[PDB]
RNA sequence: UUUAAAA
C-alpha cells in the first residue's frame, strides 16, 4: 500500500545529486514551470507544474462572524486527498500528516497574514459576513503539493467573484449573478509557496555535531526526490520582500545561515510566479469582456 | 444524514401499573422482546435486541463477555452521557445472571431502543425497571443461559433489582428521593420484582 | 488587560521585561515517578505543563512496529482551562494541535536514537495546565528534559525560545499579550551549535529583519539550554549524594 | 458534440476526462492491485467506487451517486478473470454544469462515461461498451430533448439519465443499463424517450469509438 | 489490571474468610496514605492536585462564570476527561454523568451559597483530568473536588443592573462539597477502599455518596469486574452501607484540615 | 502575594485583579518583573549611570533633566515636579506652555490613566518626552516596575488610594536620590485628600502644592495664571412604536426630515408646515443619535429651552477631540471657551425660533460613507484590534467608531465604512470598514471617492449594452 | 436642499 524503492535506484539519485544531476533535467534552485488554466466560472483554476496537476474550486457563502473577531469574514479550506493522485492515498483519511500540514500553510498564508481582505467581507458585524471556501483537489501527484496548491488558491481567489449585497439598514439582499456583475474579492498580497528539499550524504551523527556543511538541498522536489528526502523546508514569501510563513520541522538540522539563503532563492521565484499570475489573469479578462473598451463608462475629457 | 439547514431553529411551546409482554417479530438477532407500561401520567415503550451470541475471531477468554447499549428513540432524547451509565449498570447486573461461563472466546450484543418514552403532566429511574424486563425475555428467547429471571422495580427514584424471588440482590440504583427511605423502598420493589418476574413466564410460555 | 505600552523609550516591556530578558525558569524532573517512566513539569513564566514519557515499551498492538528502528508519539492536550476564558470547543482533535503533535515528533524522532531501540515505541503525553504566549517553545523544552528522565539517548539538548518583533525591536519569550501584537517565532535550537531543527514563523515578518531576529533568537535558546542544563546537575548531584 | 481525452494522469493505469456542454468530469482507474481486508472478494474483482463533488466535501449526496455509477459498471467489468484483486475508479468533478442541490444527472451521465473511457486505457477486462445520456422535458412543448442545459433544468417537469450498453460495432443494444428518472412522467412518454434514447447513444458510442481510436491506435504498433 | 488465575484463587480465598485477611494488611476501616495540594493554578478560581499510594494521579480546576440562573438549569457542570481514554468512552461518560449528579446543582449541593442578584448567579465549571489510574477513580476524584471546593476563592460582589465586582478582594466559596466512596464485597466481608488487586477478584462493588454528615442520594452498586459478578444478600447492602456512617467523619476531620 | 528573587537584581511578583465587564467576571493574573536599573533621568544623578543598561540597538539612556533646575523660593529653589492624572488631563494646554513647566517627571502609574482616559492626550504627553531639549524636559520613571517605589497593595484600600500611594511613594524615593545634589520634588495634585495624606508620612517629607499654588509660586505667574484652566451622557431612549402613534395622532408629536445646518454639525432645522420658520434642534441630545437626512418624530420644547440658530463652526473633527472611541456610560479648555461664547449670544438674540427635540427614528439615511481615519487614535505600530475615529467627508455627520487591526495601513487611506448601531450607552455610532479606495489625494482615490458621495455610476456599461 | 447655456 506504499511506494517500493529499490535500493539501487536510492543510490542513484543520491550519488546523482552528489554530481549535481536531477532526474528531469532542473537545476537545484530551479523552479517547475507553472500553467493557469482557468475555467468557466469564477473560482475554477487548474494549476500545472510539471506532472504534478492540481485544481481549485472557491465559493463563499453567507456565515455568522467569531465571536471574539466580528469584523472579519471567514475563511475555510480543506485539501482531502483521493487516490485520483496515486493509489497509495487511502480515501477519506482527512488527518493525514500531509493534508494536514497542506492545509495549516496555506491557510497561514491566505487568513493568518492577510491575504484575503477579511474585513471587507463583513457585511454586517458579528451577524452576516462571507465565509470564502477553497477545496483544492490533487489530481496527479508528483511533489511540490502545497507549492501548487498555494499557487491554485491564490489564483483562484483573484479570479473568484463574490455576489453584490445591498445594504438597507438591518435587511440584506443577494443580488442574482444575472441581476448583478459580480464583485471580485480583496487581495493585500500573494503569499507564494516555495518548497525545499534536503539531502545528507553523510549520517545523522556527522549532521549534529559537524561544523562541514555537506547537505544538498533542491527547490520544488519530485515524488521520486521527495521519497528519498531527508529534511524539508517551505518557505512562504510576496513581492513585497515579507517573509509570509515559515514551516520548518524535523529532518536535517540545519543552520540560520542556509535558511536565511533559502529566502533569498525563494523570492527571486515568487517573484516571477507573481507577475504570471498578474499577466494570465490580465489575459483571461480580455478573453471574457472583448468588447469592453466600447462599455466603458468613466472616460477622460480634453 | 442531511439535517438540513442550520439556520433552523426547533419548536418551542409555551395503585395500577398496565403491562405488555411481547417477544420474537424479529429476524436479524436471535432474540428480542418488547415491554410496554401505561401508568399515571407516564408511558414506556421500549425495544430490545439480543445479537448473539456471536464468537469473536482471536479470543481466548474463559468466559463471555455482554455488550449492552442503550440508544435514543424518538421521543424524550436523554443525554449520551446518561444512556452508557445505565447501561455499564445493566451490565453489572448481567454479569452475574448470564452463564458466563458457557460461551468462552465469544461475545453477546444487546441493542435496547427507549423507542417512546412519555410524560404526561432523574427521569430515567422510571424506565430502568422496564429495560431489565424487556433483556431477560430477549436474552431467553437468543437460546442463551440466564441463572434464574431477573427483574427490578421503582419506589421514588430508588431502583433495586433482586433475584432468587426478591433473597438475593443483584443491583442497586438511587437518584433523587430523600433521605432514610431504604427497608420501605426495598420492599416496595421487591413486591413489584415478583409482579414482573411471574408475568416474564406467562408471555414467554404462549405458543 | 488594557491599552499597554508594548517597548517603550525606556525598553521596559508591559510586564517589567527588557528586549533580551527571559521570563522565569523553573523546570522540575522526575515529577511522575508513578506514571511515567520520563516527567519533566515545565513553569516557564505562567505556562506550567506536564510532559510523561512512557516507554521504550512493546506496542500493544503488534500491527505498527518498526524492526529497524523505535515509533515515537506525542500527545499534546491541551486543557480547557489553559487560559482565563475556559476553552468550549473539543482542543484534542483540533487541526491547530495535530500540526504541532507532527512538528514535534519529526523534531525529536531525528535527535532520538531510535535505532537504540528497535522494535519499541515511545509514548509522549503532554497536558497543558496553564498558557500565556510561547506555548510552543515551552513544549520543546518539557519533551528534552522529559525524554532525558526517561533515560532515552539523544545526541544532544533541543532548546525551545519564542521570539517576537515588535516595529524594529526583537523581543526574547513572548508573552500571550506581546503575540497578539506582534509577528511570532518559534526555534529549536539544538545544542550550543546554531542547528535548527524548529523554524516556525506564522506572521509577516520582512525578510531585512528576520536573520536578526534569527540570530537574537539562537542566542536566547543557548540560555534556555544551560538552565536546563543546571537543573539537571543539582538533580543528578542531590541524588547521586 | 462533447470532447474527450484520454490518458491524462501519470500515476495511475487509467484516466479520462468527459466534457459536455459545461459538465467536466475527470476520473482515474487503478487496477488489479492488491485489496484490503474487507475489500477482496474470493471469485470476481473488487469495485472501489468514489465520486467527489467540484465544491465542499462528499456529502450523502455523492453517495447515492456512487450507488448508481456501481451498478452501471459492475456489469460491464468481467470481474470473474481478476480474482482477489481491486479496482479503484475515482471521479473528480471539476465543474457541475447545472443546480447541485436541485439536480443530479448531468453530472452522473458524466461520470458513467468518464469511468468507462478510463477503464479502456487501463486496460480492463469489458464485456461490452458503455453510453450515457442526460433527457429531460420542457413543460412548454411536453417533447422530449437530450443533454438539456442548465437552463432547460430548472423549466423541466422529469429528468432522465439513460445509459445502454452496445455491442457489435456500436450497434446492437445488449441491455439497458441504467435509466434513473425523477419528476412527472407517464408510460407513453416513456417509451416516447428511451426510443429517442436509443439512437442518440448509439451515436455517442459511435462518437466515443472514432475518440478512443485517434489516442490508443497511436501508442501500439505505430 | 491483569493477573493469573493461580493467584486471582489465592487472594480470593483469603479475602472471603472469616479473619478476612488484606493483601497489604489494612484493616477493612483504614485507607491508604493520600497526598493533595491545593492552589497552584493563578488562572482559575480553585485548583488540586491529588496523588494516591499506587500511583493514581488526578488534577481538577475550578472555573466561574456569570450566568442568568432563570435561563440556565445546571449551575455545575463536571469535565471528565481521562488521559489515553476518548473524550467519548464508555468508561469516561459513566463517570462525567455520575459526578454530575453527585455535583446537582440544588441536589448535591445547593445553589444559594452562589447566588449572587435575585437575576445573576455564578456558574461553577468541575475540569477533572486523571493523569494516570489504576483502579475506579469516582472515589479519588471525590477527594480532589472536595479539597479544591474548599480552597476556591471568587470575586466579590458589588451591590436591576449587571452585577459589578471588586477589583481586589474576593470572597471564599462556602460550599459543602459531597464526597464518594467505593465498597467492594468479597463473599460476604466489606472492604472499604479496594485496591487495584482486590477489586479485581472481588463479587461486587458499591458506590456511597456522603453529603452533610449523612448518606445522600447518588448511590450505585456496580460491578468491579466483568469475571467474578456475584449477587449479594440485602443484608451486605445495609452492611457496608452503614459501615461508612462510622468512618466517613474521620475522612472529613482529615480531609477538611 | 508573595515575591521570587532572579539573577542581578531582577525580581518577579504576580499582579492578579478582577475584571467586571458585561456583567461578567474573569480572573485576570499577570506577571510583574520589578527591576533595580531604572534610572532618574537627571543630568544631575552620578548613581544611577552606572547601572543603566542600553536598549536593543544598544543605545545607552540618556539623562534629560537639567543639572540646573529652575530655582523658587526658600524652601524649594531647584525642583523637580511630579503630577498626576487630573493633572495632566486638566491642564494638558499648560503643560505644552513654552513659559511654564520646563523639568517635569512623569511617573507610570499616572501615565497608565492617562492613556487609559484619553489617548490623544496620552500622545501629546509623551511627545513632550521625546521633543525634550533646551527649554523643556520630560521623563517617564516606570515606578511600577521600580523595586524601589512599588508598593504593595493593602487591605480593603481604595484602587485610586494604592495609585496614589504609589504617587507619594515616587516622590520620597526621588526626593532621597536628589538629597546629594540639593534638589527638591514638589507634587503638583488637585487631590486635596492626597496631599493631607503625605503631610501625615513624616518618614520622608515631601512638597506638595497644588496646581493653582504652585502657578503663583512661578516668576512669570501674572503670564500664565489668566491660562490656567478651571480645577473640577446617556442618550435619552426612543419612544415606544404606540406612543409615537398617539403623539402624532393627538399634535402631541411631529414628523420631518433633519437638515443639519451647513457650518454646525450639532444644529438640525427640521421643517415643519405648521411653524413659519424650521424648527431648530440643538445640542447632542435632542438630536437623540440621528444623522442628517433622517424622517424623525420630532418633540416640541417649552419656550424657556428654545434658542437662535447657533453663530458657531462645529464639525465632527473639531469636537471632543481627547476622547476615545470606546466612550460609554476629560474637557478640553478650547471647547469651555467657544461653548460658553455662543451662549452670550443666544441670550441677547432676538431670532429666537421655536425648538424640539428627537425621540424616535422613523427611515434612516445610512448607507456607505467615505471617509478617513482621524490619526489621533491610531497606534500606527500595533497590528491588533484597535478601536479608531473615522473622520467622514459629509462635514454634516458624527464621527464613526469602527474595529480594525489594519489600522496603521489604513491610515492616509480614504475609505469607505457603514454604520451598523448607535444604542444609548455609546456616544459614537458603530461601523465597520468596507472598502479602500486608496491614498488621500490621489487623483484615482479622490475622484472615486467623489463619485461615491454622490451615489454616481462609474461603472462600465453592461454586456447587454452591446 | 444654486437660475440658465453649451459640456
Ligand atoms: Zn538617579
Amino acid at each position: 500500500k506504499d511506494i517500493e524503492i529499490s535500493a539501487s535506484e536510492s543510490k542513484f539519485i543520491l550519488e546523482a545529486l552528489r554530481q549535481n544531476y536531477r532526474l528531469d533535467g532542473r537545476s537545484f534552485d530551479q523552479f517547475r514551470d507553472v500553467e493557469i488554466t482557468f475555467g468557466k466560472e469564477f473560482g475554477d483554476v487548474s494549476v500545472k507544474m510539471g506532472n504534478t496537476k492540481v485544481h481549485c474550486r472557491i465559493s463563499c457563502q453567507i456565515a455568522q462572524p467569531y465571536e471574539d473577531r466580528p469584523f472579519e469574514g471567514l475563511f475555510v479550506i480543506s485539501t482531502e486527498i483521493s487516490p485520483m493522485a496515486g493509489s497509495q492515498f487511502e480515501n477519506g483519511n482527512i488527518t493525514g500528516e500531509d493534508e494536514v500540514l497542506c492545509s495549516r500553510i496555506i491557510e497561514k498564508s491566505v487568513r493568518r497574514s492577510g491575504a484575503l481582505d477579511v474585513e471587507g467581507l463583513c457585511i454586517v458585524a458579528g451577524s452576516k459576513c462571507w465565509a470564502v471556501r477553497a477545496d483544492v483537489h490533487f489530481l496527479d501527484c508528483d511533489g511540490g503539493f502545497i507549492d501548487a496548491s498555494c499557487i491554485a488558491v491564490m489564483a483562484g481567489l483573484m479570479h473568484f467573484k463574490k455576489p453584490d449585497i445591498t445594504v438597507h439598514g438591518e435587511q440584506i439582499i443577494v443580488h442574482p449573478v444575472n441581476e448583478r456583475e459580480p464583485v471580485p474579492l480583496g487581495i493585500l498580497h500573494i503569499p507564494i509557496c516555495v518548497t525545499f528539499s534536503f539531502f545528507n550524504p553523510q549520517d545523522t551523527e556527522e549532521n549534529i555535531k559537524g561544523e562541514t556543511n555537506s547537505e544538498i538541498s533542491i527547490i520544488d522536489a519530485t515524488l521520486k526526490e521527495e521519497l528519498l528526502r531527508d529534511g524539508v523546508l517551505t518557505v512562504t514569501l510576496n513581492k513585497n520582500r515579507e517573509v509570509v510563513q515559515v514551516s520548518k520541522a524535523g529532518g536535517l538540522p540545519m543552520d540560520a545561515l542556509t535558511l536565511m539563503k533559502c529566502c533569498h532563492e525563494a523570492y527571486s521565484i515568487i517573484e516571477k510566479i507573481t507577475d504570471q499570475i498578474l499577466q494570465l489573469l490580465k489575459e483571461d479578462s480580455e478573453k471574457r469582456n472583448k468588447y469592453a473598451a466600447m462599455l466603458t463608462s468613466e472616460n477622460a475629457r480634453e | 444524514r442531511l439535517l438540513g439547514p442550520a439556520a433552523a431553529k426547533p419548536m418551542a411551546f409555551s395503585s395500577e401499573q398496565e403491562l405488555s409482554l411481547h417477544t420474537g417479530f424479529i429476524e436479524n438477532c436471535n432474540g428480542s422482546a418488547l415491554v410496554e407500561a401505561r401508568s399515571l401520567g407516564h408511558q414506556t415503550s421500549l425495544i430490545t435486541a439480543v445479537y448473539g451470541p456471536r464468537s469473536i475471531r482471536g479470543s481466548f477468554t474463559s468466559q463471555g463477555t455482554i455488550s449492552i447499549q442503550l440508544k435514543n428513540g424518538l421521543l424524550e432524547k436523554y443525554n449520551t452521557n446518561e444512556l452508557k451509565e445505565v447501561s455499564s449498570f445493566l451490565m453489572g447486573i448481567f454479569n452475574s445472571v448470564v452463564n458466563l461461563s458457557r460461551y468462552p472466546k465469544s461475545g453477546i450484543d444487546i441493542f435496547v431502543y427507549l423507542t417512546y418514552d412519555k410524560d404526561l403532566t432523574s427521569q430515567i429511574s422510571s424506565l430502568i425497571p422496564h429495560c431489565i424486563t424487556s433483556i431477560t425475555l430477549a436474552l431467553a428467547d437468543a437460546g442463551i443461559e440466564l441463572v434464574d429471571m431477573a427483574g427490578a422495580g421503582e419506589a421514588n427514584g430508588t431502583v433495586v433489582s433482586f433475584i432468587k424471588n426478591g433473597e438475593e440482590i443483584v443491583g442497586f440504583w438511587k437518584d433523587d428521593g430523600d433521605d432514610e427511605d431504604l427497608l420501605e423502598c426495598l420492599d416496595r420493589c421487591k413486591e413489584q420484582y415478583n409482579r414482573y418476574r411471574d408475568l416474564m413466564i406467562s408471555c414467554l410460555m404462549n405458543q | 488587560m488594557s491599552r499597554l505600552e508594548i517597548y517603550s523609550p525606556e525598553g521596559l516591556r508591559l510586564d517589567g521585561r527588557r528586549w533580551n530578558e527571559l521570563r522565569r525558569f523553573e523546570s522540575s524532573i522526575n515529577t511522575h515517578p508513578h506514571a511515567a517512566d520520563g516527567s519533566s513539569y515545565m513553569e516557564q513564566g505562567n505556562n506550567k505543563i506536564i510532559t510523561l514519557v512512557k516507554g521504550p515499551k512493546e506496542p500493544r498492538l503488534k500491527s505498527q512496529m518498526d524492526t529497524s528502528k523505535a515509533l515515537l508519539n506525542v500527545s499534546v492536550n491541551i486543557t480547557k482551562f489553559s487560559k482565563f476564558e475556559r476553552s468550549k470547543s473539543s482542543h484534542k482533535n483540533e487541526r491547530r494541535v495535530l500540526e504541532i503533535q507532527t512538528s514535534l515528533v519529526r523534531m525529536f524522532e531525528k535527535n532520538v536514537m531510535l535505532n537504540i531501540y528497535p522494535r519499541t515505541v515511545i509514548d509522549i503525553e503532554i497536558h497543558v495546565l496553564e498558557q500565556d504566549g510561547g506555548i510552543m517553545g515551552s513544549l520543546i523544552n518539557g519533551i528534552t528534559l522529559a525524554l532525558i528522565d526517561a533515560g532515552i539517548s539523544m545526541f544532544d539538548y533541543i532548546s525551545g525560545i519564542s521570539v517576537g518583533l515588535y516595529d524594529t525591536t526583537p523581543l526574547l519569550d513572548t508573552n500571550s499579550l506581546e503575540e497578539n501584537a506582534m509577528s511570532t517565532v518559534t526555534l529549536g535550537v539544538v545544542g550550543k551549535s546554531e542547528k535548527l531543527s524548529l523554524l516556525l514563523v506564522e506572521d509577516k515578518i520582512p525578510l531585512d529583519r528576520l536573520e536578526n531576529v534569527l540570530a537574537i533568537g539562537i542566542a536566547g535558546a543557548h540560555r534556555v539550554r544551560d538552565l536546563m542544563d543546571e537543573e539537571l546537575r543539582k538533580h543528578a548531584q542531590k541524588r547521586v549524594s | 458534440s462533447v470532447q474527450a481525452e484520454i490518458g491524462i494522469l501519470d500515476h495511475v493505469d487509467g484516466s479520462s476526462e468527459f466534457v459536455s456542454q459545461d459538465t467536466k468530469v475527470i476520473c482515474s482507474v487503478t487496477g488489479p492491485i492488491e485489496p484490503k481486508a474487507r475489500q477482496e472478494l474470493p471469485t470476481q474483482l473488487a469495485l472501489e467506487i468514489i465520486v467527489r463533488p467540484a465544491k465542499g466535501v462528499a456529502t450523502t449526496r455523492e453517495k447515492v451517486l456512487e450507488d448508481k455509477l456501481r451498478a452501471v459498471l459492475t456489469p460491464l467489468i468481467t470481474r470473474h478473470c481478476y480474482p482477489r484483486q481491486l479496482c479503484q475508479i475515482t471521479c473528480q468533478i471539476l465543474e457541475s454544469g447545472e443546480d447541485e442541490a436541485e439536480f443530479s444527472l448531468r453530472e452522473l451521465s458524466c461520470c458513467i462515461n468518464a469511468a468507462f473511457l478510463a477503464l479502456v486505457d487501463a486496460g480492463i477486462a469489458l464485456n461490452s461498451m458503455c453510453a450515457s445520456i442526460p433527457i429531460a422535458i420542457i413543460k412548454d412543448t411536453s417533447d422530449i430533448i437530450v443533454d438539456p442545459t442548465a437552463e432547460q433544468l430548472k423549466i423541466s417537469l422529469s429528468v432522465h439519465t439513460l445509459a445502454l450498453e452496445f455491442v457489435n460495432g456500436g450497434k446492437v443494444v445488449k441491455n439497458v443499463l441504467l435509466l434513473d428518472s425523477n419528476g412527472d412522467f407517464n408510460e407513453d412518454q416513456l417509451f416516447s424517450l428511451l426510443e429517442l434514447g436509443e439512437q442518440k447513444c448509439q451515436e455517442l458510442v459511435t462518437n466515443i469509438r472514432r475518440i478512443i481510436q485517434d489516442n490508443i491506435s497511436p501508442r501500439l504498433v505505430v | 489490571m491483569s493477573l493469573s488465575v493461580a493467584e486471582k484463587s489465592y487472594l480470593y480465598d483469603s479475602l472471603a474468610s472469616t479473619p478476612s485477611i488484606r493483601p497489604d494488611g489494612r484493616l477493612p476501616h483504614q485507607f491508604r496514605p493520600i497526598e493533595i495540594f491545593t492552589d497552584f493554578l493563578p488562572s482559575s478560581n480553585g485548583s488540586s492536585r491529588i496523588i494516591a499510594s499506587d500511583g493514581s494521579e488526578c488534577i481538577v480546576s475550578i472555573k466561574s462564570k456569570v450566568v442568568d440562573h432563570h435561563v440556565e438549569n445546571e449551575l455545575l457542570q463536571v469535565d471528565v476527561d481521562i488521559a489515553g481514554q476518548r473524550d467519548d468512552a464508555l468508561v469516561v461518560e459513566t463517570i462525567t454523568s455520575l459526578l454530575n449528579k453527585v455535583l446537582k446543582s440544588g441536589s448535591g449541593v445547593d445553589s444559594s451559597k452562589l447566588q449572587l442578584t435575585k437575576k445573576y448567579s455564578f456558574k461553577i465549571f468541575v475540569d477533572v483530568l486523571v493523569i494516570s489510574s489504576h483502579s475506579h477513580p469516582v472515589s479519588l476524584i471525590s477527594f480532589a473536588i472536595y479539597s479544591a471546593l474548599n480552597s476556591t476563592y471568587l470575586p466579590k460582589l458589588i451591590s436591576e443592573e449587571l452585577p459589578t465586582f471588586h477589583d481586589y478582594d474576593m470572597v471564599k466559596l462556602d460550599i459543602n462539597p459531597p464526597l464518594v466512596f467505593i465498597l467492594a464485597v468479597v463473599g460476604n466481608n466489606m472492604l472499604l477502599d479496594p485496591a487495584a488487586n482486590e477489586s479485581e477478584v472481588a463479587n461486587n462493588g458499591l458506590i456511597i455518596s456522603w453529603s452533610n454528615g449523612k448518606i445522600t442520594s447518588p448511590i450505585r452498586s456496580v460491578a468491579l469486574n466483568d469475571s467474578n459478578v456475584k449477587s449479594f444478600k440485602p443484608h451486605l447492602l445495609k452492611q457496608g452501607l452503614a459501615m461508612v456512617e462510622k468512618y466517613a467523619p474521620d475522612v472529613v476531620r482529615s480531609l477538611e484540615n | 502575594p508573595r515575591r521570587k528573587r532572579l539573577a542581578d537584581g531582577l525580581s518577579v511578583t504576580q499582579k492578579v485583579f478582577v475584571r467586571s465587564r458585561n456583567g461578567g467576571a474573569t480572573k485576570i493574573v499577570r506577571e510583574h518583573y520589578l527591576r533595580s536599573d531604572i534610572p532618574c533621568l537627571s543630568r544631575s544623578c552620578t548613581k544611577c549611570p552606572q547601572i543603566v543598561v542600553p536598549d536593543a540597538q544598544n543605545e545607552l539612556p540618556k539623562f534629560i533633566l537639567s543639572d540646573s533646575p529652575l530655582e523658587l523660593s526658600a524652601p524649594i529653589g531647584k525642583h523637580y515636579v511630579v503630577l498626576d492624572t487630573n493633572v495632566v488631563l486638566q491642564a494638558i494646554d499648560l503643560l505644552e506652555n513654552p513659559n511654564c513647566f520646563f523639568d517635569v517627571i512623569v511617573p507610570q502609574i499616572v501615565l497608565d490613566e492617562v492613556r487609559n482616559k484619553s489617548y490623544p492626550v496620552y500622545t501629546r504627553l509623551r511627545t513632550l518626552c521625546r521633543d525634550s531639549d533646551d527649554h523643556k524636559r520630560f521623563i517617564v520613571f516606570h515606578n511600577e516596575f521600580s523595586e524601589h517605589t512599588f508598593v504593595e497593595r493593602l487591605p480593603n484600600e481604595t484602587i485610586n488610594d494604592r495609585n496614589n500611594r504609589a504617587i507619594r511613594k515616587t516622590c520620597q524615593w526621588y526626593s532621597e536620590h536628589l538629597k546629594p545634589y540639593d534638589i527638591n520634588v514638589v507634587l503638583v495634585t488637585n487631590d486635596r485628600l492626597n496631599r493631607e495624606a503625605a503631610t501625615k508620612e513624616v518618614e520622608s517629607n515631601i512638597i506638595t502644592k497644588s496646581l493653582v499654588q504652585y502657578i503663583e509660586l512661578l516668576p512669570n505667574a501674572d503670564d500664565i495664571r489668566d491660562s490656567i484652566p478651571q480645577m473640577d451622557f446617556t442618550f435619552p431612549e426612543y419612544y415606544s412604536t404606540a406612543r409615537v402613534m398617539g403623539g402624532l395622532k393627538n399634535g402631541v408629536l411631529y414628523q420631518g426630515n433633519i437638515q443639519i445646518s451647513e457650518y454646525n454639525f450639532l444644529e438640525g432645522s427640521v421643517s415643519l408646515p405648521r411653524f413659519s420658520k424650521p424648527v431648530l434642534i440643538v445640542g447632542q441630545k435632542n438630536l437623540n443619535r440621528a444623522f442628517n437626512g433622517d424622517q424623525v418624530i420630532v418633540e416640541l420644547l417649552p419656550q424657556s429651552e428654545w434658542k437662535a440658530p447657533s453663530s458657531i463652526v462645529l464639525d465632527s473633527e473639531h469636537f471632543d477631540v481627547n476622547d476615545n472611541p470606546d466612550i460609554e456610560a476629560v474637557i478640553s479648555d478650547k471647547q469651555r471657551r467657544l461653548l460658553a461664547k455662543d451662549a452670550m449670544i443666544a441670550q441677547r438674540s432676538k431670532k429666537i425660533q421655536p425648538t424640539a427635540k428627537v425621540v424616535y427614528i422613523q427611515r434612516r439615511s445610512w448607507r456607505q460613507y467615505v471617509g478617513q481615519l482621524a490619526p489621533s487614535s491610531v497606534d500606527p505600530q500595533s497590528s491588533s484590534t484597535q478601536n479608531v475615529f473615522v473622520i467622514l467627508m459629509d462635514k454634516c455627520l458624527p464621527k464613526v467608531r469602527i474595529r480594525t487591526r489594519r489600522a496603521a495601513e489604513l491610515l492616509d487611506k480614504r475609505i469607505v465604512i457603514s454604520i451598523d448601531s448607535w444604542p444609548t450607552t455609546h456616544k459614537y455610532p458603530l461601523g465597520h470598514f468596507v472598502r479602500d479606495l486608496g491614498t488621500i489625494e490621489s487623483a484615482q482615490a479622490e475622484t472615486e471617492a467623489l463619485l461615491l458621495e454622490h451615489d454616481v455610476e462609474y461603472r462600465p456599461f453592461s454586456k447587454k449594452v452591446l
